[PDB]
RNA sequence: CCCCGUGCCCAUAGCGGCGUGGAACCACCCGUUCCCAUUCCGAACACGGAAGUGAAACGCGCCAGCGCCGAUGGUACUGGGCGGGCGACCGCCUGGGAGAGUAGGUCGGUGCGGGGGA
RNA sequence: UCCUAAAAGGUAACGGAGGCGCCCAAAGGUCCCCUCAGGCGGGACGGAAAUCCGCCGGAGAGCGCAAGGGUAGAAGGGGGCCUGACUGCGAGGCCUGCAAGCCGAGCAGGGGCGAAAGCCGGGCCUAGUGAACCGGUGGUCCCGUGUGGAAGGGCCAUCGA
RNA sequence: UAGAGCACUGAUAGGGCUAGGGGGCCCACCAGCCUACCAAACCCUGUCAAACUCCGAAGGGUCCCAGGUGGAGCCUGGGA
């Protein structure tokens, strides 16, 4: 981890609860990370979005 | 397949002359044309206007076949070369298209070459294949002087089932390849 | 004089000196040879002295074969310094000679010339030596 | 020196072997098609089927479907049920795919 | 003077852990290695660091297969 | 082949300047050319266009044989 | 006995050279409508076929040029037990015992299932 | 990481040599396809070396980066669809004074790829790091100092070496 | 690992062969001819290596079965 390679959280788009922590390169990937992770509050898969840590 | 003057000339006049001249025992033992690979080495379109689609359009018009790209296997300092940079074109012509292109090459192209004195006889592989080069693309009939922007030659590799340069030269000159010596 | 033109490592450990020779125990080039009798590290200075002595005795004529090459780097700490603070600095190069290796061979010279030249050469060495001539035992190896 | 044929063959076959199941090995010639169920633990073939032994008609596709039906019928007689499809160097498509579909239509479990 | 040398890593304590014939349980680590000096055999799995571990209860057995390498198997009990 | 990326080959007339017609296949059904293999000087025997001179130098002077002997 | 699949030994099986095989099987082969396919190409992959050829590939024989295998004998070295040298180092006893090289061997062996043959 | 280290493990010196405090959103998962470096010959500009063709070539290339191990019967090159760079756990072991560090089958939840067998709990592996204390942020709605609330804390997640 | 070995990584002396330069004739008209010169790659002969290994012991380690009743071993706890 550095200044260009940041750490971030992932938010379930449906219940707005952060569930995962990861890292990206904000220069190589200047868009918000959208993925499909397993949300356990919703107990189903959901598109999680990048959230400032 | 299409009916062509050069393919018919092969099967008619070149096959028996070869069998007689060399004494082949089997029908397949006779030399045949395998493929003709054309390659524009280019490399001038590294940076600058890398849009080489004019050259690929020219090749698609001359051969009737859309070429593919070739990129660098490694980065090179002096050549201003970054690895994976598109630097050339290569179209592989076989069968009827090979016969068509060879027909147009022998009947129109090679004549229209500036100061043409024949094809280099020593340009044979050693295994029975032949190669040659071209300084321009205006040599081919499908390319006029208007639709061209810059001069760009190419390399032609003709791959034959022959095993010696002797049989290869026999087949190629019989087909009508003009050799200077 | 003699030293490697390049090495993978600058400094070596001292190792041991036990046993007879691993190879080069038989004449294989010249008419006579100088064979070692006791093991040592023979420095390049000594080999150069022996060579120069032999060619100076021959004055002109003959052929000298040097069958040992100094590739072991000799090291030494600076004078009047204490122990520790690293390993010493390479001050030279030696050749590991063990009992029974032909170090030099002479060819194309009279018997007396070869004998006396090998003697004066051995006198520059830090070990006892023996003068040998090529035998059918050598020819069979 | 290996050829892409043999490399592909090894590549799919080792991954089949790792699963520890019986392998319905397929072979496809220009004319016929053959298929034998193999237990690699003993180096033995249990049941064989082919268009050369069954003397079948023309269409290689329907022929392979029929040989798959025959292989599955002969296999269910010896207690075999679960198996792993050894597609060898052949892409799961066309003739080999039809053989596999015929094998499944006979009750083979894969 | 000084030195730029004196450093090294903690030894990794690698190698074989259950020699041939040793009875093992489900999960016993059999070999620790960098790369595949030994390859997994019957009833033997491999982990993300090339560690061979027993998949069932049984007995270790080695098998040198020439150019194919060296394999470790677990004979069931 | 891959459809939609290749210029279609159609029966083509290649007309030469010397009157030679060539029945082939190309992307342009008619193409006129200035020269063909049936009329290029290197092909048609040794049709040396203008210069079939003979060098002609140097002994070809011979103007003249009037110096005394 | 031959061929086609699929294992095992893991080069005594390989490289090269010469010869042989198409009835069967396999291959090349004829096509590229259909399925599928080419960073271009029916080369590959794939499909429908059965006129030809064993030319390639493959299989099967023979050859020791290369490669691979390799004794016996001796030697190096050494667990254990003893001596000698001021030392570098050197011997003896007992048990084990190389590597190099020598003779020589090798142009594979074998399992299972299919198709054909006697 | 390698040597020293005396063919299990471990083993010291101000002994001999090098590296780390990162990186990758594909450089990750899966399915399918492909095989190098180099040498010789041939080929417009074009060269020791750009790209093309032929023949030889078992790995000397490649695998982000030091070194070693491993490796084409892929861990290397390319494409497709994807997020398992999962949540609840975890039999059984490696290692080891403690505390740590490491490998992990399998069961369930909702998934990805594959016709399937199957594979997937990041990365060919071994460095890419920091115990508590104090505090920040999100969630939880567990405690709430007479009662109802609130303040403040606890629990789950992550941050500040 | 000892020993050994040179197939890999490096070193290495002599010889052979032989890209490349140096030098000498002979040229600027672009090639040629001679090398008791330094010398890459390759082969021959002969070698060296803690961080080289096509090889490779004696020993060493661990599990099994057996002899082994010893101020031996294993478990829990007190005291050093
Ligand atoms: N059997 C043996 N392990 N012998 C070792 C020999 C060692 C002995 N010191 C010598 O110089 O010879
Ligand atoms: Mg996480
Ligand atoms: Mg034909
Ligand atoms: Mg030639
Ligand atoms: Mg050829
Ligand atoms: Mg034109
Ligand atoms: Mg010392
Ligand atoms: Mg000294
Ligand atoms: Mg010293
Ligand atoms: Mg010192
Ligand atoms: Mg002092
Ligand atoms: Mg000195
Ligand atoms: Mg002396
Ligand atoms: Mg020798
Ligand atoms: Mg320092
Ligand atoms: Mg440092
Ligand atoms: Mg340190
Ligand atoms: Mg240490
Ligand atoms: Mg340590
Ligand atoms: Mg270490
Ligand atoms: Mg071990
Ligand atoms: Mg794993
Ligand atoms: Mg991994
Ligand atoms: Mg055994
Ligand atoms: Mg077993
Ligand atoms: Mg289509
Ligand atoms: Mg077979
Ligand atoms: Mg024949
Ligand atoms: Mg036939
Ligand atoms: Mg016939
Ligand atoms: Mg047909
Ligand atoms: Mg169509
Ligand atoms: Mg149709
Ligand atoms: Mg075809
Ligand atoms: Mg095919
Ligand atoms: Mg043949
Ligand atoms: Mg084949
Ligand atoms: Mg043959
Ligand atoms: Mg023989
Ligand atoms: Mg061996
Ligand atoms: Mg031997
Ligand atoms: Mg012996
Ligand atoms: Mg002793
Ligand atoms: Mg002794
Ligand atoms: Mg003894
Ligand atoms: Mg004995
Ligand atoms: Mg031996
Ligand atoms: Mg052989
Ligand atoms: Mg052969
Ligand atoms: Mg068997
Ligand atoms: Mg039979
Ligand atoms: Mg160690
Ligand atoms: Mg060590
Ligand atoms: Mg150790
Ligand atoms: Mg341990
Ligand atoms: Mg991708
Ligand atoms: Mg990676
Ligand atoms: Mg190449
Ligand atoms: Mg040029
Ligand atoms: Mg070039
Ligand atoms: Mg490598
Ligand atoms: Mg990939
Ligand atoms: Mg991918
Ligand atoms: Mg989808
Ligand atoms: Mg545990
Ligand atoms: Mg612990
Ligand atoms: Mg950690
Ligand atoms: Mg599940
Ligand atoms: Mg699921
Ligand atoms: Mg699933
Ligand atoms: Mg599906
Ligand atoms: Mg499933
Ligand atoms: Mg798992
Ligand atoms: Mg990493
Ligand atoms: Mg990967
Ligand atoms: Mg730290
Ligand atoms: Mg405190
Ligand atoms: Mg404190
Ligand atoms: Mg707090
Ligand atoms: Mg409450
Ligand atoms: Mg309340
Ligand atoms: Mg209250
Ligand atoms: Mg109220
Ligand atoms: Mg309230
Ligand atoms: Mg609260
Ligand atoms: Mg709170
Ligand atoms: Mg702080
Ligand atoms: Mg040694
Ligand atoms: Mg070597
Ligand atoms: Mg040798
Ligand atoms: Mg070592
Ligand atoms: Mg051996
Ligand atoms: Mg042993
Ligand atoms: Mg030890
Ligand atoms: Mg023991
Ligand atoms: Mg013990
Ligand atoms: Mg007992
Ligand atoms: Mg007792
Ligand atoms: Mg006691
Ligand atoms: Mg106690
Ligand atoms: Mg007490
Ligand atoms: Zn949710
Ligand atoms: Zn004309």
């Amino acid at each position: 981890a550095s200044e260009v390679r940041i750490k971030l959280l992932l938010e379930c788009t449906e219940c707005k609860r952060r569930n995962y922590a990861t890292e990206k390169n904000k220069r190589n990937t200047p868009n918000k990370l959208e993925l499909r992770k397993y949300c356990p509050w919703c107990r189903k898969h959901t598109v999680h979005r990048e959230v400032k840590i | 397949p299409l009916d062509l003057a050069l393919k018919r000339k092969y099967y008619e006049e070149v096959r028996p002359e070869l069998i007689r001249r060399f004494g082949y025992q089997n029908v397949w033992e006779v030399p045949r044309l395998e493929k003709v690979v054309i390659n524009q080495g280019l490399g001038e379109a590294k940076e600058d206007a890398r849009i080489l689609e004019k050259a690929a359009q020219e090749l698609a018009l001359i051969t009737g076949q859309k070429p593919a790209v070739t990129r660098a296997k490694k980065s090179i300092s002096n050549f201003k070369l970054r690895k994976g940079m598109p630097i050339g074109l290569r179209v592989t012509l076989r069968r009827d298209r090979m016969w068509i292109f060879l027909e147009k090459l022998l009947n129109v192209a090679l004549p229209r070459i500036r100061d043409f004195r024949g094809l280099n006889p020593n340009s044979f592989d050693g295994r029975g294949n032949y190669n040659l080069g071209l300084r321009e693309q205006l040599i081919f009939p499908e390319i006029t002087y208007d639709m061209v922007d810059a001069l760009r030659g190419m390399d032609i590799a003709v791959v034959t089932t022959a095993e010696t340069d002797e049989e290869a030269r026999a087949l190629l000159e019989l087909l009508g390849f003009p050799f200077r010596k | 004089m003699l030293m490697p033109r390049r090495m993978k490592y600058r400094k070596q450990q001292r190792g041991r000196l036990k046993g007879a020779t691993k190879g080069g125990d038989y004449v294989a080039f010249g008419d006579f040879g100088l064979v070692a009798l006791e093991p040592a590290w023979i420095t390049a200075q000594q080999i150069e002295a022996a060579r120069v002595a032999m060619v100076r005795h021959f004055r002109r004529g003959g052929k000298i074969f040097i069958r040992i090459f100094p590739d072991k780097p000799y090291t030494k700490k600076p004078l009047e310094v204490r122990m520790g603070k690293g390993k010493g600095n390479v001050e030279g190069y030696v050749a590991v000679v063990k009992p029974g290796r032909v170090m030099f061979e002479v060819a194309g010279v009279t018997e007396e010339q070869a004998m006396e030249a090998l003697r004066i050469a051995g006198h520059k060495l830090p070990i006892k030596t023996k003068i040998v001539r090529r035998d059918a035992y050598d020819e069979a190896q | 020196r290996l050829t892409a044929y043999e490399r592909r063959k090894f590549r799919v076959r080792n991954r089949i072997k790792r699963t520890g199941r019986l392998r319905l090995s397929v072979f496809r010639s220009l004319k016929h098609i053959y298929a034998q169920i193999i237990d690699d633990e003993k180096g033995v073939t249990l049941v064989s089927a082919s268009s050369l032994a069954l003397k079948l008609k023309g269409n290689k596709t329907e022929v392979a479907r029929q040989v798959g039906r025959a292989l599955a019928e002969k296999a269910l007689a010896l207690g075999i049920k679960q198996v792993a499809f050894d597609r060898g160097p052949y892409k799961y498509h066309g003739r080999v795919k039809a053989l596999a579909e015929g094998a499944r239509e006979g009750g083979l479990e894969f | 003077g000084s030195t730029k040398n004196g450093r090294d890593s903690q030894a990794k304590r690698l190698g074989v852990k259950r020699y041939e014939g040793q009875v093992v349980r489900a999960g016993n680590i059999l070999v620790r290695q960098r790369g595949t000096r030994f390859k997994p055999g019957k009833n033997v799995g491999m982990g993300r660091d090339f560690t061979l571990f027993a998949l069932v209860d049984g007995v270790v057995e080695f098998q040198d297969r020439g150019r194919l390498g060296r394999y470790v198997h677990v004979r069931p009990l | 082949m891959k459809e939609g990326i290749h210029p279609k080959l159609v029966p083509a007339r290649i007309i030469c300047g010397c009157g030679n017609v060539i029945e082939t296949y190309s992307t342009k059904p008619e193409i006129y050319v200035e020269v063909c293999s049936k009329c290029h000087p290197f092909y048609t025997g040794q049709q040396r266009f203008v210069d079939t001179e003979g060098r002609v130098e140097r002994f070809q002077r011979r103007y003249g044989d009037s110096y005394r002997k």
